[PDB]
RNA sequence: GCUUUACUGCAGGCUGUCGCUGAG
RNA sequence: GAUACAGGGUGACAACCCCGUACUGAAGACCAGUACGCUGUGCGGUAGUGCCAGAGUAGCGGGGGUUGGAUAUCCCUCGCG
RNA sequence: CGCACGGAGGCGAAGAACCACAGAUUUCCGAAUGAGAAUCUCUAACAAUUGCUUCGCGCAAUGAGGAACCCCGAGAACUGAAACAUCUCAGUAUCGGGAGGAACAGAAAACGCAACGUGAUGUCGUUAGUAACCGCGAGUGAACGCGAUACAGCCCAAAC
């Protein structure tokens, strides 16, 4: 959504791996708020940032590190 | 000592166990043979023709 | 690849453990060491973790018991994440 | 003229007279103290070897088998049997040491393929049979255009299945015409009346 | 008895299991856990 | 199921013979 | 309306309300790395020549199994050849 | 935004959903192959058996699965005979080994409507319940040929 996929490709391998352990952190940032049962969540980001670090591993094979 | 009830007592081993090969039940753990598929006995998994009629 | 820490571990006594011992609870991955949880605490908060007591947990999660040394405050810690 | 091949044929037409009797008199003692199944550089019958298709090539095989002599080593009846059935000693198998030594020899040697065999001779309580087994996989045989068939996939295990020319044999499947009601195109096929 | 780290992770499944089938579902569906398994009443593997 | 000098067979033991098996 | 009246759906019996149905056309798979075509090799005939042509085989006997196979099935085993 | 009609939230005109093809990822046990183990663990691994070989696991092979079909081996008994032993059930049930998309068979030391004839092999129809077997009891039981289907013939060993 935030993410695309020509976003990724227009990006050099070290600013994926940047992007990679980013999106690591507002994941286990995101998992961290669920373990706690808060209030003001957004279950749809959660899931989409799973589908980011998918689609930046992807790209990561494709293009050969 | 009667054979039926008073007999059931001593029942406390554990023999057939969860197996590693095919998730049943028949992993007899002091033979370390699986009654179900036959690991522990051979590469080749348990199977017989008496396990169905014979035409079919 | 699998990541070693999984979330926090926040319930009553994992606050009685971060209130009074500084000790922050973590479920981690099953195939990680007190070791590789120490290690992995330090890289991803910036703390000095002195001890790590581990425990497979009935939920099948393993959970830590990660103490930090005294420069650190684990109240302080777990309130940015 | 005659080749010198012809005088190792015509040798073991009689392998208990002249030198060859001293030589097998020798040799099998050596045998007798050798194991199950063992892989020999060259054939000790040349003619016979290269008749059934040998070649001093790369991927061909050859190996010494040791069967038992007599008939069926056969555990006598544990429950009711009409008396029909109830024999132990008179019972003899129905393939021959032969297809046994070829079936030993292949499971030695898994990857390989049976090619042929043939008799080299017997003492009082075993026989021996040397097997010609090939790799398929090689490609010294793969371009081979007289050896080449073996490669295929339904190839593959041919002396279990009976494909050899002593599995065939055994099967009766010699004759063409009379006699053969039975056992072509297969001992199967035929109900198992062969 | 002494359970192994496997055992623990199959006893700790079957505890899972052993939940009810949420309040949404039964909305979702407009109107039953078949695997009620009690401690006493029914039996685990191994 | 069991018995035996029931009928018929099958193991097993004993024994001859052939092969292994050769020299004077 | 129909080269379409097969079938289904749709708040009740639907060719014409909706999907389809006839007609025409497209793709993939199988046939098949086959057929046809091609490259290369070279078919064959006469006369002379006892140079070559697969052995425990052909075959015989003892004992068994198997078969419709009967003297005349196929096979195994022991001995001989 | 599956089955699944909820709540919250989110994605989609940057063309999502959905479908076809191809690709990425693909934990642990599992033939299971470094060693051990009830799906885990311990200190670099084609374990085991093979072929080739630079003789080094360097290059390769095997293992196990599959509804039944197929091929090679091992092979009952109830039953029938109004008993029962040969016979029958039956080369059936079941067991061991193995291949393929089909298997097996196959270019005559054939046939033998005996011919001045046929011409690889399976299979189908028929030949025929015929010939043949059989306490000649009960039962058992082909083939050549013919009409079809489809057709396709070849390579070594040796001589030199
Ligand atoms: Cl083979
Ligand atoms: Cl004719
Ligand atoms: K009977
Ligand atoms: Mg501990
Ligand atoms: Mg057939
Ligand atoms: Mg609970
Ligand atoms: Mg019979
Ligand atoms: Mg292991
Ligand atoms: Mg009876
Ligand atoms: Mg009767
Ligand atoms: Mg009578
Ligand atoms: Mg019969
Ligand atoms: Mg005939
Ligand atoms: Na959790
Ligand atoms: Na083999
Ligand atoms: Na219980
Ligand atoms: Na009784
Ligand atoms: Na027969
Ligand atoms: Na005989
Ligand atoms: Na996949
Ligand atoms: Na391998
Ligand atoms: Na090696
Ligand atoms: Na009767
Ligand atoms: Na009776
Ligand atoms: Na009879
Ligand atoms: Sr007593
Ligand atoms: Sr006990
Ligand atoms: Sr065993
Ligand atoms: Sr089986
Ligand atoms: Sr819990
Ligand atoms: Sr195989
Ligand atoms: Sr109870
Ligand atoms: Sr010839
Ligand atoms: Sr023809």
């Amino acid at each position: 959504t935030v993410l695309h996929v020509q976003e990724i490709r227009d990006m050099t391998p070290a600013e994926r791996e940047a992007e990679l352990d980013d999106l690591k952190t507002e994941l286990l940032n995101a998992r961290a708020v669920q373990a706690a049962g808060g209030a003001p969540e957004n279950p749809g980001r959660i899931k989409e940032l799973r589908k980011a670090i998918a689609r930046i591993k992807t790209i990561q094979g494709e293009e050969g590190d | 000592t009667g054979a039926g009830t008073p007999s059931q007592g001593k029942k406390n081993t554990t023999t057939h166990t969860k197996c590693r090969r095919c998730g049943e039940k028949s992993y007899h753990t002091k033979k370390k043979v699986c009654s179900s598929c036959g690991f522990g006995k051979s590469a080749k998994r348990r199977d017989y023709e008496w396990q169905s009629k014979a035409g079919e | 690849s699998w990541d070693v820490i999984k979330h926090p571990h926040v319930t009553e006594k994992a606050m009685n453990d971060m209130d009074f011992q500084n000790k922050l609870q973590f479920a981690v991955d099953d195939r990680a060491s007190k070791g590789e949880v120490a290690d992995a605490v330090e890289e991803q908060y910036d703390v000095t973790v002195e001890q790590v007591n581990t425990q497979n947990t009935m939920d099948g999660e393993k959970k830590a018991v990660v103490r930090l040394s005294e420069d650190d405050d684990a109240q302080e810690v777990a309130s940015r994440i | 003229a005659r080749s010198a091949y012809s005088y190792i044929r015509d040798a073991w037409k009689n392998p208990g007279d002249g030198q060859l009797a001293e030589l097998q008199w020798q040799r099998q003692q050596e045998w007798r103290n050798e194991g199950a199944v063992e892989r020999i550089e060259r054939p000790t019958r040349l003619d016979k070897a290269r008749s059934q298709g040998y070649k001093a090539k790369q991927g061909v095989i050859v190996a010494r088998v040791s069967v038992r002599k007599g008939s069926a080593r056969k555990r006598r009846h544990k429950a009711g049997r009409r008396s029909k059935r109830q024999g132990v000693t008179r019972i003899t198998r129905r393939k021959d040491i032969q297809r046994v030594a070829e079936e030993r020899a292949s499971r030695t040697f898994p990857n390989l393929r049976v090619l042929n065999s043939y008799s080299v001779g017997q003492d009082g309580r075993q026989k021996w049979h040397e097997v010609i087994l090939i790799d398929p996989n090689h490609p010294a045989i793969q371009n081979d255009d007289d050896l080449s068939w073996i490669c295929a996939d339904d190839q593959a295990d041919r002396v279990f299945r009976g494909l050899t020319g002593a599995g065939r044999r055994n099967r009766g499947l010699s004759g063409k015409g009379k006699g053969s009601e039975k056992t072509r195109p297969s001992l199967r096929s035929n109900g198992g009346k062969g | 008895g002494k359970k192994s780290k496997a055992t623990k992770k199959r006893l700790a499944k079957l505890d899972n299991q052993n939940s009810r089938v949420p309040a949404w579902v039964m909305l979702k569906t407009d109107r039953r856990n078949h695997k009620r398994r009690h401690w006493r009443r029914n039996d685990t593997d191994e």
